[PDB]
């Protein structure tokens, strides 16, 4: 028959659920955001496309922080990436509530993938139209993981979502081949840095603006923190400097 | 605390109910009817905590009218005292339970007979000849239980009420300012003129 | 086509329809524009009237001491956000004696409004709104649209021709964003940039309303005789 | 009922009496006073048996899940639970419950939760009804880092000294070790540690 | 037509969502096999890591419910996940009110249970998943039960689970026609993994590395999900046939 | 959350109930199992048809026991058989031994499943049962009771009957076999030829499933000194005693 | 003020060679007004007997309760409720409301009609069961009842003799109590006949 | 009340007195105090025997759903724990005191649990206003390695020391054996060392000794 | 969401009907026949059960008649699972107008109870209608005996005689035919036989396929309900079948 793309979490004679993935298109409409593993941590990185002159530069945060160790960059429709955002502190605050420690990386993703495949249960909820790169540094190290619409999470080496995802993972598959012992944090900013310019080139109709934040075991001592001021210049620069 | 007497002669029973309502040092009211007729032929009276008296007669009133007019039908007295009693006994284990005694006057027309019923304030129903909620029937009981008949009349009923009346005024540490007394027969429920 | 009727489906290209629905329900909406220098913030609205006969319709809205909006759209949601918004300022100034940011004002009607754009039997909002404030931070000004999406911006307009204004903002932005300290020539900007939107119609006392905040220059509301001398 | 939780180098040891009594019945003489939570996190319990004993259950459970989803808890994590379940319920419960737990990160750890649910992390912790009668004892013969051997005598002591004096207390000493190497159950009957 | 949509019945008394879940659990293109030791428990499945920039290690199908309970999932990840936790939250619920760890048939059949649930109630979609649930029970022995998006659930011998399903489920049959058994006469674990791994290869017809294959073992009083140089080891013990 | 309040089975402007039909024709697509009532006491039997060779059938029960002395078979969609029966197995305690202190009778047992089927054909957000009950039970003042629950909601008494594929033929046979002076084990021996007519495959102890609702069975109580607690008549016939009664024939 | 001891009564059942016996006094009262002499404790339901001791209004109430309920139970099952049944339903109803008690104490009896063996039992006010095959009694003579009952009582007593035994019982126990009296009644109950006598006591 | 439990080595007993009483009135002089939660589970009771009878009836309807549900014999942990929950639930409100003996898949079980919602494990235990006798004879004469017949006779004892030195119990003594390997096998009146004495003269009234002012029959049929 | 799966059974149609209700009575159409008969001195009713086979153990079968009260009985046409969950509720009513006010309850208040009932299911909640009719025999101390008939539609009427389920119309006209005021209970009998017997669509009226029962009255009523045997007897009795 015909209409089993109209109703949420109908099952289409292949075994498919329509509406996911037109969620999916439209995460793959959004801006191309990125993470970045490294050895002692993760780098978030992410683009903002500037519509006009008019927008206040180094404001309007893409990246948002989770609990104080967790950050969140979101591709697709910015709003419900702000809904998951919320529901991931509220998570994070009551695991800390009850067992004191923090909450660890791999627990924070569970929790987000089932709030999303609860999601894709119901013909009375839509589907979230974000797909979302997070992670940081719990007591086992350094995470990066990405969820995508359908519920569906897992843990990566890189990261990529959006209009320029396939640039972006081409490049994050070099630099896995050319570094198996691992990357460094400000060498994950700046190839942050270097594959987001790279991925503007497919929408370079209009400028864009760099976003990135990291969280390092060293660096940042295990805590969220956006890079500002000498060190995002500096990877400005250096993309700058790669792409010429 | 309130006089509530009631005596069932062989075609009528008589309600009295006293016509004093006392709040502190002061008789607030020397005319007061404490008697609510719940149909053409059945008459309740009460008596009580201040306030849950008259609350309770009229919600029992009103239910009763409520009945009547949706099937155009007058229930036995007995119908009307089981319910009464059924909402007195689920009162007494509410949060703030009625605190109302009861006695109802009815004649049962296809029966053609007088009922007289007595329910407390817990829902304690009693089919009995003559009846009184208080300390009322401390006295009157001894005088009726030697001076009713069954074969009485309404007059005798009346004089036997007059005789537990005077003995009231005698030997009770309070004017309950007189009664006023009901007469509930075949053709339904009239007031006495005068009773002193 | 057959993914429009609730918020809750979604569209083979990845489109909520309703959505753009009550965007173009804001397109159809009067002109509003505000703009912002680092000491003010100014939102200038076009009100109309049903015919000669009727009022003007109030497009600016108080929330707070030191934070205001402009409506363009459907009244009744411009009315509910500007309520919600109003309880956030009280909430904020109540339980921690602080001046509530223009910033997580905007955070708060996104997530108010995804509220709507997600859950069946809830219609999204009809009205986007200019919010002027100032903070700890300075003057601010936000752009927020029923989608819940919320940008701070220097300038910008929504409403009817709208894009005249923005462009004419963009062109004006190093100029206006260097008028601090003199709130008359920051009105007269902003009187320019609605100007600049207007096609068959002038400007008057009656349809015109002016609103500032600023340092030192609580959230305050100009119509009638009283927007006279910026015509 | 007189427990205490050490920590030495090697782990932490958990000690406590068999003595619990309904007023001045021994109800049973043979309780065993120390409960598991999970495999290296133990508790020793006093007061309320039942709210005790539900607590310990409580607890169990949600270490249980803990386990299911994230992994092996730290001896923090159930000191928290038992510091939410014990603080949240703390007009409706009279328990105090000392946890002991070994990680290898960590090494031992030591948490104790008295009434009101506050939790207070100590290298050594006493409580129950005899452990006032021992406070002196332990401050002046308590080290940092000792051996199994000298943390055993150390237990063995106080809770003989506890139980020689507090006559809540008694039985037999009871002691679970937690270490790298595992969980050890000790005993130490009456006709030993009187002797001391 | 309505009766493809929501889980009511077609006229021919069928169930189309049903069905559609059972042809989603083979989204994954992964195989699994389940089967019984003396006194253990072996599953396989095969781990599929496409992508370079993934994190191997977090690529499972195979989740740990209890200490006795091991459970391998056929069909995409989220529902996967969603039956993992549920089933976990259940198994530690039974044990706290039951005072005895959950057995494999018990949490087997509670999620049939709610799996029939899903078939019947309009408002909940069935999960696109095939859980077989693997443990030693202490009265029944090593169990094997496996439950569908039907609510379907029964206990195996041996079992078989994915797009292949069917080679596999052939061969090991052909085995028990041959041994006379409901198990493997093995006394170790490790031999049944063999065993297990070995008559993988043979239906498949494909040789696995290291990086290909999951295993989860499931003893008296635990269950294990294998690392890779474990299954390593494996694999060089089997190709050391001769 | 839930907002499918409204009913799913609606009247048909032909008056038919659409679901109710689509079950009852789910049912008649079942594997066939039939009862016959006897004398002395009642039996219910069914084909243990297996989707793999490799799965047990022994820990897969199509006759399962609902009180000592009443027990039920199905034919139609296992999972609803296995909710009904966790259902009616409940029912039986809260509704009935919990306020009476003795086991429910059978005709009030098969009216609260029947209530059960009958809200999920009338109910919002819910499809009809996709089965058909044959229950049987014994007690003191009813004695011996066979009795049938189709996904309507309906139920009937039956001195014999069947359901499922061959529920046509099944019901001829014992139309023709019966009679009201049988013994057990007449009504056992008939039972057993009807499904030998109605199967293709194997037939042994091994793939049938048949039990009976007989004498009390002391031994099976679990505890002695209780001379009024008698043992529960439900008896599900062991592999062994199947096969010697086929064996015999 | 007692709730079990406002309204005052008694009731007895006893057993014998195929029948049963259940007696009750006749009087009700507010403490020390006796208020009526016609108030009979012992209901029927079919051929099941129940008298209910305690606050007169709970009297009622349950009576009423289980009116209702061996009705519905008559139209379910198409037979009378049995004396075992029913005990267990009393019991089970009174449990109902452990926390907010019915302050009475019922007593059940009768003949199973299946079996013929005569069956009598007592309850508390939340509902334990006493199943004593000799004597139960209940009401605020309770220990009146129970010396008279364990002297008097001998088992296998032909009707004609039973009630004058329990008769003896009655009335010895209820002179007695102050608040018992105005009256009773006896209940001789066999397999296919109930008779109902009234007896002449002291009206003090 | 008294109420005692004994380990021997191939199962438990329990053992109970059987004298029900309304204050210090013998109301039931044979009330069986020996509980069936599951056919080879069995409890003793003590307290408000309503509550008794109550939650012990409850559990045994829940652990008989639990078993058809599991398609597993019961097992005396399960009784324990949702008996202990439950009482922890309405706290010391529920006035049972249970000694729960049984023998399950995992063997033989002797628990105890009190009103307020605690449990204590142990080989011989006692419980009712009688325990105090009981205990003394078992601290007496109790021993590891109990044969069958030797834990019998010593909880015989114990319930003959609570009905001679406690006047809470006395009357007969019911005795429930539970073994591994058998079944449960329940002793009514194992000992009846309380047989009345027969009275010195017989009171069987003379017929029309009673005044009768009315009779009537009463209608039972319809 | 799940607007698209909503059937909508309580509304409106364009000429002013009750789409399920219609549907519902349609349903009925199909169902047995069951006749009610007030005479002088008693009730009587007569259904036809629609399911029939040699092996339909119809001792312990009641798939028509069902007992309210000691003075009510109905015949059900229709669903019978339906018809038993109004019953109970009835059944539940009248023993809650028993314990209030200590007298059983009028026939009409039951009616009405029902109807109500069947009406709510007819305007609110979006379920679907109970697919039964009801015939009821009563009798009270108030209008004596009582023939009372209620529909899927809520609404419920009096009558001397009447007929639900199939080919009502014919037994309605037979009935008007040979209907008389002054009859009594056992011509009332005779009259509901022979009006079965010639509208049922089966070849020969049978004690097999017939349910029977009788309101007679002492100050005493009596709910008789026919057994197998007593059903052949009445048959061959007033001549409709042979023995
Ligand atoms: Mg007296
Ligand atoms: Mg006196
Ligand atoms: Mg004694």
């Amino acid at each position: 028959g015909t209409g089993y793309d109209l109703s949420n979490s109908v099952f289409s004679p292949d075994g498919r659920n329509f509406q996911v993935e037109y969620a999916v298109k439209a995460v793959e409409n959004g801006t191309t955001s990125i993470g970045i593993k490294c050895n002692d941590g993760v780098v978030f990185a992410v683009e903002k496309l500037i519509t006009s002159k008019l927008l206040v530069p180094q404001k309007n945060v893409k990246i948002q922080v989770v609990d104080r160790h967790i950050g969140c960059v979101y591709s697709g429709l910015i709003p419900d990436g702000r809904h998951l955002v919320n529901r991931g502190r509220e998570e994070a605050a009551s695991f800390k509530k009850l067992y004191k420690t923090p909450i660890p990386i791999p627990a924070f993703a569970d929790r987000l993938g089932q709030y999303v495949q609860a999601h894709t249960l119901y013909n009375s909820v839509r589907p979230f139209g974000v797909s979302t790169i997070f992670g940081g540094v719990d007591k086992n190290g350094a995470h990066l993981y990405m969820l995508e619409p359908s519920g569906s999470y897992w843990g990566y080496k890189g990261a990529a979502t959006g209009k320029g995802r396939q640039s972006a993972k081409a490049e994050l598959e070099k630099l896995v081949d050319h570094h198996p012992e691992g990357l460094s944090a400000r060498e994950a900013v700046k190839q942050a840095a270097k594959i987001i310019y790279l991925a503007h080139e497919d929408n370079k109709e209009k400028d864009f603006e760099l976003e990135i934040s990291w969280c390092s075991l060293s660096e940042t001592n295990g805590l969220h923190k956006f890079v500002k001021g000498d060190l995002l210049q500096e990877a400005i620069d250096f993309a700058q400097k790669e792409i010429n | 605390m309130d006089i509530i007497l009631g005596i069932r002669v062989q075609d009528s029973v008589i309600l009295a109910s006293s016509k004093a309502v006392t709040r502190g040092i002061s008789v607030l009211k020397d005319s007061d009817d404490k008697t609510r007729q719940l149909s053409p032929h059945t008459l309740m009276s009460f008596a009580g905590e201040a306030g849950d008296t008259v609350q309770f007669a009229e919600y029992i009133q009103a239910n009763i009218q409520l009945y009547s007019i949706r099937e155009d039908y007058e229930l036995s007295p007995q119908a009307v005292s089981s319910f009464v009693r059924q909402e007195l006994a689920k009162s007494i284990r509410s949060r703030r339970p009625y605190q109302v005694n009861v006695l109802i006057g009815g004649y049962d027309k296809k029966k053609n007979k007088p009922e007289l019923y007595q329910i407390d304030y817990l829902g304690t129903k009693v089919e009995l000849p003559y009846g009184a909620h208080g300390y009322s029937g401390f006295y009157t009981f001894s005088l009726l239980d030697h001076h009713y008949r069954p074969d009485m009349t309404t007059e005798e009923g009346l004089d036997l009420l007059k005789l537990c009346v005077q003995e009231l005024e005698k030997r009770m540490p309070m004017d309950f300012k007189g009664v006023i007394v009901k007469i509930v027969d075949k053709d339904g429920i009239r007031q006495v003129d005068d009773f002193q | 086509n057959n993914y429009d009727g609730d918020t809750v489906t979604f569209s083979p290209t990845g489109r909520l329809f309703q959505v753009e629905y009550a965007l173009e329900a804001i397109k159809q909406g009067s002109v509003t524009v505000g703009l912002r220098s680092n000491t003010h913030a100014v939102l200038v609205a076009l009100k109309r009237n049903a015919d000669e006969l009727s009022s003007y319709q109030k497009k600016i809205i108080k929330c707070d001491e030191h934070m205001g909006l402009s409506l363009a759209g459907l009244a009744p949601d411009a009315r509910v956000l500007s309520n919600y918004l109003r309880q956030q300022c009280n909430y904020s100034s109540l339980v921690f004696n602080r001046k509530l940011a223009v910033e997580r004002a905007g955070h708060l009607l996104c997530d108010k409004a995804q509220k709507n754009t997600q859950s069946y039997g809830g219609r999204p909002y009809g009205v986007g709104l200019l919010i002027i404030g100032y903070d700890k931070s300075g003057a601010h000004l936000l752009e927020f649209q029923p989608s819940g999406n919320v940008t701070e911006l220097y300038g910008t307009a929504i409403g009817a021709r709208s894009q005249g204004a923005k462009t004419y903002l963009e062109r004006t932005l190093d100029t206006f964003i260097k008028i601090d300290g003199n709130p008359d020539e920051l009105i007269k900007a902003g009187v320019e940039a609605i100007s600049q939107s207007l096609r068959d119609e002038s400007l008057t006392v009656d349809n015109l309303s002016i609103a500032i905040v600023g340092k030192d220059t609580p959230f305050t509301i100009y119509d009638g005789e009283a927007v006279a001398k910026y015509i | 009922t007189s427990i205490m939780a050490v920590t030495f180098k090697d782990g932490v040891i958990l000690g406590a009496d068999s003595r619990t009594t309904t007023g001045a019945y021994i109800a049973n003489r043979v309780t065993d006073k120390l409960t598991r939570v999970h495999d290296k996190i133990w508790c020793c319990r006093s007061g309320s048996a039942a709210d005790t004993q539900a607590i310990a259950d409580i607890v169990q459970y949600h270490l249980e899940l803990y386990t299911s989803q994230y992994g092996t808890p730290s001896t923090e994590t159930a000191a928290s639970v038992f510091k939410e379940l014990c603080y949240e319920n703390k007009d409706n419960l009279t328990a105090g419950i000392i946890v002991a737990g070994y990680d290898d990160k960590n090494k031992g750890e030591v948490y104790t939760i008295p009434l009101g649910g506050s939790v207070h992390k100590l290298p050594y912790a006493i409580a129950g009804s005899g452990s006032t009668f021992i406070y002196g004892y332990c401050d002046k013969n308590f080290r940092e880092n000792m051996s199994k051997e000298e943390t055993v005598d150390f237990i063995k002591h106080s809770l003989s000294q506890a139980i020689k004096w507090d006559g809540s207390s008694g039985g037999v000493i009871r002691m679970v070790v937690l270490t790298a190497a595992g969980v050890e159950r000790l005993i130490f009957y009456p006709d030993e540690y009187e002797q001391l | 037509g309505y009766d493809r949509h929501i889980t009511i019945f077609s006229p021919e008394g069928r169930l189309y969502q049903v069905e559609y879940a059972f042809k989603a659990t083979n989204q994954t293109n992964i195989n699994s096999l389940a089967v019984r030791g003396k006194d253990c428990t072996v599953v396989i499945s095969q781990k599929k890591v496409p992508d370079k920039l993934l994190d191997p290690t977090t690529v499972s199908y195979i989740f740990c419910i209890s200490r006795t309970i091991g459970m391998v999932v056929n069909g995409p990840i989220p529902d996967a996940r969603n039956a993992a936790l549920r089933a976990k939250a259940e198994a530690a619920e039974f044990r706290y009110k039951y005072g005895y760890d959950m057995p494999c048939d018990v949490l087997a059949k509670r999620m049939a249970n709610l799996s029939q649930i899903y078939t019947q109630r309009a408002y909940m979609r069935p999960l696109g998943v095939i859980l077989t649930f693997v443990s030693v029970d202490e009265e029944l022995g090593p169990s094997i039960y496996k439950t569908d998006p039907a609510g379907y659930y029964v206990g195996y011998k041996a079992t078989a689970t994915g797009p292949k399903q069917q080679e596999i489920t052939t061969n090991l049959e052909n085995h028990f026609k041959k041994s006379k058994i409901d198990h493997i006469n093995e006394e170790s674990w490790e031999k049944v993994v063999e065993f297990a791994i070995t008559h993988m290869i043979d239906a498949l017809g494909t040789e696995f590395s290291k990086n290909d294959l999951e295993v989860g073992v499931a003893t008296k009083d635990k269950f294990f999900t294998l690392s890779a140089e474990n299954i390593e080891e494996r694999l060089v013990a089997i190709a050391e046939q001769d | 959350t839930d907002r499918y309040s409204f009913s799913l089975t609606t009247f048909s402007p032909s008056g038919k109930l659409g679901q109710i039909d689509y079950a009852l024709t789910a049912v008649k697509q079942g594997v066939t199992s039939l009862g016959i009532k006897a004398t002395n006491g009642v039996v219910i039997a069914t084909e243990k048809k297996s989707s793999s060779p490799l799965a047990m059938s022994e820990t897969l029960s199509k006759v399962s026991l609902l009180t000592p002395d009443i027990g039920a078979v199905y034919s139609g969609m296992g999972p609803d058989y296995r909710v009904l029966v966790d259902k009616s197995r409940k029912v039986a305690h809260t509704s009935y031994k919990r306020i009476y202190g003795e086991y429910p009778p059978t005709k009030l047992l098969v009216s609260e499943v029947a209530k059960i089927m009958q809200e999920a054909t009338q109910s919002g957000g819910v499809r009809p049962f996709g089965v058909s009950l044959l229950i049987a039970g014994h007690d003191e003042f009813n004695g011996f009771s066979l009795y049938q629950v189709d996904p309507s909601g309906s139920y009937f008494p039956w001195k014999a009957t069947a359901i499922g594929k061959g529920s046509v033929a099944a019901k001829t046979f014992l139309e023709k076999r019966w009679n009201d002076e049988l013994e057990l084990e007449d009504a056992i021996h008939i039972a057993l030829l009807t499904l030998k007519e109605s199967v293709e495959g194997e037939f042994n102890g091994d793939t049938i499933e048949l039990a009976i609702i007989g004498d009390e069975n002391p031994d099976l109580l679990g505890y002695t000194g209780i001379p009024t607690d008698k043992g529960p008549r439900f008896r599900k016939l062991t592999s062994q005693e199947i096969n010697d009664r086929l064996e015999a024939l | 003020s007692d709730p079990s001891s406002i309204n005052g009564g008694i009731v007895v059942a006893m057993t014998g060679k195929d029948c049963v016996a259940i007696a009750c006094d006749l009087r009700l009262g507010s403490q020390s007004l006796g208020v009526s002499n016609k108030f009979e404790k012992i209901f029927h339901y079919g051929h099941v007997f129940l008298g209910i001791t305690g606050l007169a209004t709970d009297v009622t109430t349950l009576n009423e309760m289980f009116r209702y309920k061996t009705n519905l139970y008559k139209l379910k099952e198409e037979r009378a409720i049995e004396p075992e049944t029913f005990t267990q339903l009393v019991s089970s109803s009174l449990y109902e409301r452990r926390f907010g008690p019915y302050f009475v104490g019922p007593v059940v009896a009768g003949i199973n009609s299946k079996s013929g063996k005569p069956f009598i039992a007592g309850f508390d006010l939340i509902g334990c069961i006493d199943e004593a095959k000799d004597f139960i009694v209940s009401g605020t003579a309770s220990d009146q009842l129970f010396g008279m009952c364990e002297s008097l009582y001998e088992p296998n007593l032909e009707p004609e003799d039973l009630f004058e035994t329990i008769s003896q019982a009655l009335l010895n126990a209820a002179d007695r109590d102050a608040l018992s009296g105005w009256g009773a009644v006896v209940y001789i109950i066999k397999k296919d006949e109930v008779v109902k006598r009234y007896l002449k006591m002291r009206q003090d | 009340t008294t109420i005692v439990g004994v380990k021997f080595n191939n199962g438990v007993v329990i053992a109970a007195d059987t004298r029900s009483t309304q204050g210090p009135i013998v109301a039931d002089k044979n009330c069986a105090k020996l509980h069936r939660i599951s056919p080879k589970i069995w409890c003793a009771g003590a307290g408000t025997a309503a509550d008794t009878e109550a939650v012990t009836q409850l559990i045994g309807s829940n652990i008989e759903l639990h078993s058809l549900y599991t398609s597993r014999e019961p097992r005396v942990v399960s009784a324990l724990q949702m008996l202990k929950q439950h009482l922890f639930k309405y706290q010391g409100h529920i006035g049972a005191y249970l000694i729960v003996a049984g023998v399950d898949p995992t063997g033989s079980h002797l628990f105890s649990i009190h009103a307020h919602g605690s449990t204590d494990v142990g080989y011989y235990l006692s419980l009712g206003s009688g325990s105090l006798a009981a205990m003394a004879v078992l601290e007496s004469h109790w021993k590891q390695d109990l044969t069958k017949e030797e834990a019998i006779k010593l909880a015989s004892d114990a319930i003959q020391a609570g009905i001679w030195n406690d006047l809470g119990s006395g009357s007969n003594v019911d005795v429930c054996v539970m073994e591994i390997g058998k079944d449960a096998e329940y002793l009514r009146n194992y000992l009846t060392p309380n047989v009345r004495e027969e009275k010195q003269k017989s009171y069987k009234f003379p017929r029309g000794t009673t005044a009768v002012l009315k009779e009537s029959i009463v209608n039972i049929c319809d | 969401g799940s607007r698209r799966y909503d059937s909508r059974t309580t509304i409106f149609s364009p000429e002013g009907r009750l789409y399920q209700v219609e549907y519902a009575l349609e349903s009925i159409s199909h169902a047995g026949t069951a006749i009610g008969i007030m005479a002088s001195d008693g009730i009587v009713l007569a259904a036809e059960r629609k399911v029939t086979s040699t092996l339909l153990e119809q001792d312990t079968s009641t798939e028509k008649l069902y007992k309210l009260n000691d003075k009510i009985a109905v015949a059900v046409a229709g669903l019978t699972a339906d018809a038993e969950i109004l019953i109970n509720t009835a059944r539940i009513h009248a023993q809650n107008y028993l314990k209030t006010y200590n007298e059983d309850i009028p026939v009409e208040i039951l009616v009405r109870r029902l109807s109500d009932i069947k009406q709510g299911y007819t305007q609110h909640g979006g379920l679907r209608p109970f697919g039964v009719s009801f015939i009821y025999a009563g009798y009270d101390d108030r209008y004596g005996y009582q023939l009372y008939t209620s529909n899927p539609s809520g609404n419920y009427t009096g009558w001397k005689a009447i007929s639900v389920g199939a080919n009502t119309s014919a037994a309605q006209t037979l009935l008007q035919m040979d209907y008389k005021d002054d009859m009594k209970v056992d011509d009332a009998i005779e009259l509901a036989l022979k009006t079965l017997s010639k509208t049922t669509d089966s070849s020969a009226l049978t004690y097999d396929r017939l349910e029977f029962a009788t309101i007679r009255k002492d100050g005493e009523v009596y709910q008789k309900i026919f057994k197998p045997q007593e059903i052949k007897d009445i048959l061959v009795k007033t001549g409709i079948t042979k023995k």
